RNA sequence: UGAAACUCAAAGGAAUUGACGGGGGCCCGCACAAGCGGUGGAGCAUGUGGUUUAAUUCGAAGCAACGCGAAGAACCUUACCAGGCCUUGACAUGCUAGGGAACCCGGGUGAAAGCCUGGGGUGCCCCGCGAGGGGAGCCCUAGCACAGGUGCUGCAUGGCCGUCGUCAGCUCGUGCCGUGAGGUGUUGGGUUAAGUCCCGCAACGAGCGCAACCCCCGCCGUUAGUUGCCAGCGGUUCGGCCGGGCACUCUAACGGGACUGCCCGCGAAAGCGGGAGGAAGGAGGGGACGACGUCUGGUCAGCAUGGCCCUUACGGCCUGGGCGACACACGUGCUACAAUGCCCACUACAAAGCGAUGCCACCCGGCAACGGGGAGCUAAUCGCAAAAAGGUGGGCCCAGUUCGGAUUGGGGUCUGCAACCCGACCCCAUGAAGCCGGAAUCGCUAGUAAUCGCGGAUCAGCCAUGCCGCGGUGAAUACG
RNA sequence: GCCCGGAUAGCUCAGUCGGUAGAGCAGGGGAUUGAAAAUCCCCGUGUCCUUGGUUCGAUUCCGAGUCCGGGCACCA
RNA sequence: AAUUCUGA
């Protein structure tokens, strides 16, 4: 039982936050709770896009909701009906100006949360996990990178003897700070146990 | 201490006598790092010297601390099922440490209720070759020599 | 001693004030 | 269990042993209608749990037997009144003199309701030999009249005692956590709770399954 | 006794003494910093994800 | 010379890779030695076994469980018991019916929960001023599908964390050798904390490891000036208090510098020793980081979730009891046995954090805890706040005492609806055992051990002696 | 039945001129070991068979009885 | 010069 989260370890430098906004010790509670109620509602209606991140800035009485995705589409619809009914559901419980935004992800294979949900689906759709991993990893390194690593917990195939298939490629020094490595973690939900998957995508440096 | 031969920490020269040793002696009288409430007692003893012998507490030191230095003590070893506690020489460095220690302990034994009195007196009897610290010196030297039977065990 | 509730350190170790440790 | 219902305990015997556990435990519990309550719990109780006396902690099974017998007869008295005894006085045999030929020294005490006959010729008198033959007939009786209180009581207990793998009355397993009464078929899920004295119910059922076939 | 418990953690009935803290992510009742309002677990999992403004692993 | 009955699904040879050795060789860690202070003795605080109680919920079990969950159990918490009640239910969705559709306010019986019962009256879609009701928020009674479970299964699981281990290790690709398992690389030689590196070598590279890249502390500077200042002087009632000033102090941001670069000794190099210069050397002192993996370890009771089980109760609510129970037993801690001491009076030096139904300057009452008033503070500008040991001078004079403070009796203050269980403080009177502790046993190699005090977290208050930080004084020993 | 000897901690045995109750083992607590045994510390442990007497008072000295271990029961 | 660990 070792290894610690590679995000909270890079926060300082390397990786940036995901919700920056100063606050006073009398609101922080209520406001921070708001951000959660947002990631909670954005959790459901948005999974079809691949919410690979949700940065939220806030100066005061406003919100800088930015939902980064690799495939927008369903986020808006074809003009402005969905992304409009989302600002609706939003302020339908948030007293502020939900200033929404939407980025794009050019290489969806180089985004951990994506590759995570990806395999997380190949699992629920009964696929050779032994394959799906060596294939999802055989997708990154080719589509440009230097390191790749995926991990799946016990219950592969349903065997009661819970294993844990490793599988990585390239380089992945989780000890080296100057590197920036994308980390992801999705949860397959099948009839038997409740598997877990981790994605490790290596990128830049300096 | 298996790699380096450790290091002989440095003693800051005294701040009255200028002796790198007149401090090593106070340090042993220092309980809880209170060198002020320690050196005080010591200096209050030096006044019991100059107030009970014209001898300046300096030769009462280089003498009482020299008449206590054990030439050889016993350091046990075991060759294999051998309860042989071999006798052997003492490192000039060690000697001092063993001395000063026995001096404080001995001091802390006398029936004098104050303190500096004890240190002063024990220093007098030890310079005058008859203090409880020397009692431990001969006691130690008896064990030694008396076992010269183990002379081929000078590890 | 540090448990004698009727002295100096009695209150020091305790963290209170009383007849045996008035407010300066 | 016998301290919750209100009954009183007497530890007639308890004895340790080598490593850990218990060698023999014999207890006497009183109170009104006590045997009827601990009569169904008479057999071999199986246990299945992770073995603490193993390094790997493997799942292991343990067997132990429980016997139950009430306190009926207690006295010890065999006063053989010379009512059923046929004493004979035959002439002594062996050495002696005129007196061994002419004195009816030898005696034969005959136990008529049994068939056993003891004889004595050790001494030279009849009244000391019929009395010495009763100090012997009483002895050989004190072993063949107690041998029947050991043979009428070795088939009076029952039969369930092999302790083998396959002779269990109830199974206690803390692994998956449940109790299995192999007589009635019930499967209780509180094993750590049954190990405190809550037995009224499986004794309720063992007194229906047992006295339901006769 | 968890859901039906937070449904008593929301109001502030008779007296204030029975007013007690409670995490927001889960029903944690112990180790809850009035400040954030979250237990030490949720708190740690969030401070790790980065969803916490200005929070960062110390070091001295 | 030499069988059978019976019985077993193997007995067996050599050769891998490991593990183990009361085998060997080389080299590490407060592992022992060296050295200091502590436990186990006493009283007490806390956790645990046991025992008992109707219940004393539960888990954790050698190191790696036991001041551990628990960083705040009087009802709350609360999951346990006794008792009173509620069942569409405290909550999420949705359906159906006439009520009813925002809504606020009484009475009665009961300990409370709950059941009963008394009123104002509901904008609104809107044919329509209207009789009416379509009406959306949406509350009430009845019905259905459901909700709920801290009930079980941590060897069904996720995630997270402990330990080996801050150990020097573990692998892959290709080639070669071996029929193969498998080895070689990764051995030997030397060095280092290190599979760090150097040299050879059927190997050549590479990956996960260490390191470095991150922060704190030390030396220096640039920019910055309501903290600091006669460094310069001014007036200065005399407190940087005034104006006035960035040279210091400091505060936070960006950089330099140390790298074995320079000399000399050794070696083929790597590298080691010592010397200087330098504030600082051979990883300068601390963090943070902890590999393939082991322990079917622990955790369904933080959350999630497979599976089993109950659903007018295994759910929900309530007053109250319990988790605090004591003839015993183990662990971690606190205060002590004292003169390098205790008590008494007076006066000084820190750091890190923390304060609006919040920390409280200063007066007045009360010996006091504590209570009135009231100013200042969104805080490098006011307060919490006195740091303590110490420096200092006056009395105890070695007696279980002016040591030590357990226990008990009497009196009060403060939160809190409420201190019998069961709180923290104040005063008086009580002053028990303990005179350094059998066998065994704990930590630490330097600003460390010891000693002394300050802050925070949770929290109304607190059983906090626990935990996480901060600073004052400041050692002995290491041959091996 | 005669003569001789004994019973004392749960077990096996010692012991006093009458006033003192002891040894080894067992058993309990702690300690070591991962845990057992072995080892080490710390303790407790009795109408001295019952029933009478003398004595100031008896586990001991005499009387009776109960049980146990022995030796004796020959000449005809 | 110092014994033992059953059986998924
Ligand atoms: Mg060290
Ligand atoms: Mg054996
Ligand atoms: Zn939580």
């Amino acid at each position: 039982g070792n290894k610690i989260h590679p995000i909270g370890f890079r926060l300082g430098i390397t990786r940036d936050w995901e919700s920056r906004w100063y606050a006073g010790k009398k609101q922080y509670r209520h406001l921070l709770l708001e951000d959660q109620r947002i990631r909670g509602l954005l959790e459901k209606e948005l999974y079809s896009a691949g919410l690979a991140r949700v940065d939220i800035e806030r100066a005061a009485d406003n919100v800088a909701v930015t939902v980064h995705v690799a495939k927008p589409g369903v986020v808006i619809g074809r003009g402005g009906e969905r992304i409009r009914v989302l600002r609706e559901e939003l302020a339908k419980l948030t007293g502020k100006n939900v200033a929404l935004n939407v980025q794009e992800v050019q290489n969806p294979n180089l985004s951990a949360p994506l590759v995570a949900q990806r395999v997380a689906e190949q699992i629920e759709r009964r696929f050779a996990v032994r394959r799906a991993i060596k294939q999802a990893v055989q997708r990154v390194m080719e589509s440009g990178a230097k390191g790749a690593k995926v991990i799946v917990s016990g219950r592969i195939g349903g065997a009661e003897q819970a294993r844990t298939e490793w599988a990585a490629q390239g380089r992945v020094p989780l000890h080296t700070l100057r590197a920036n490595i994308d980390y992801g973690f999705a949860l397959a939900r099948t009839t038997y146990g409740v598997l877990g998957v981790k994605a490790y995508i290596f990128l830049g440096e300096v | 201490a298996r790699r380096r031969r450790a290091e002989v920490r440095q003693l800051q020269p005294d701040l009255v006598y200028g002796d790198v040793l007149v401090t090593a002696f106070i340090n042993k009288i220092m309980r809880d790092g209170k060198k002020n409430l320690a050196a005080r007692i010591f200096y209050d003893a030096c006044k019991i010297i100059q107030e009970k012998t014209g001898q300046e507490p300096l030769k009462v030191f280089k003498q009482a601390v020299e008449n206590v230095k054990p030439r050889m003590e016993v350091r046990s070893r075991r060759v294999g099922g051998a309860n042989y506690q071999v006798p052997m020489e003492v490192s000039p460095r060690r000697q001092q440490s063993l001395a000063l220690r026995w001096l404080v302990q001995a001091a802390n034994q006398r029936p004098e209720r104050r303190a500096a009195v004890r240190i002063a007196h024990e220093l007098m009897d030890a310079a005058e070759g008859k203090g409880g610290a020397v009692k431990k010196k001969e006691d130690v030297e008896r064990m030694a020599e008396a076992n010269r039977a183990y002379a081929h065990y000078r590890w | 001693g540090k448990g004698d509730r009727r002295t100096r350190r009695g209150k020091i170790w305790r963290g209170t004030y009383g007849k045996y440790r008035p407010r300066k | 269990f016998a301290e919750r219902q209100g009954f009183q305990v007497e530890v007639v015997d308890l004895t340790p042993g080598p490593e850990a556990g218990i060698d023999y435990a014999q207890i006497l519990v009183k109170g009104e209608n006590a045997y009827g309550l601990l009569s169904p719990e008479a057999g071999v109780h199986r246990l299945v749990r992770p073995s603490p006396f193993d390094a790997s902690g493997r799942r292991h099974t343990s067997f132990a037997g429980v016997e139950v017998i009430p306190e009926v007869d207690e006295e010890v008295e065999v006063v053989l009144k010379p009512e059923e005894l046929r004493i004979d006085v035959m002439r002594a045999s062996g050495p002696g003199g005129q007196g061994v030929n002419t004195t009816d020294s030898a005696v034969r005490v005959v136990h008529l309701p049994t068939g056993i006959t003891v004889t004595c010729q050790t001494t030279r008198s009849q009244i000391k030999n019929k009395e010495l033959a009763l100090k012997i007939l009483k002895a050989r009786l004190y072993e063949l009249e107690r041998k029947k209180r050991e043979e009428e009581l070795k088939a009076l207990r029952g039969e369930v005692r092999p302790i083998e793998w396959g002779s269990q009355i109830r199974s206690y397993v803390l692994d998956k956590n449940y109790v299995k009464d192999h007589r009635t078929g019930l499967m209780r899920h509180d094993p750590e709770n049954v190990l405190d004295g809550d037995l009224m119910d499986l004794i309720w059922a063992g007194l229906e399954w047992k006295a339901g076939r006769r | 006794a968890r859901k039906a418990l937070i449904e008593k953690a929301k109001r502030t009935p008779k007296f204030k003494v029975r007013a007690y803290t409670r995490c927001v992510r889960c029903g944690r009742a112990r180790s809850v910093y009035r400040f954030f309002g979250l237990c030490r677990i949720c708190l740690r999992e969030l401070a790790h994800k980065g969803q916490l403004p200005g929070v960062r692993k110390a070091s001295w």
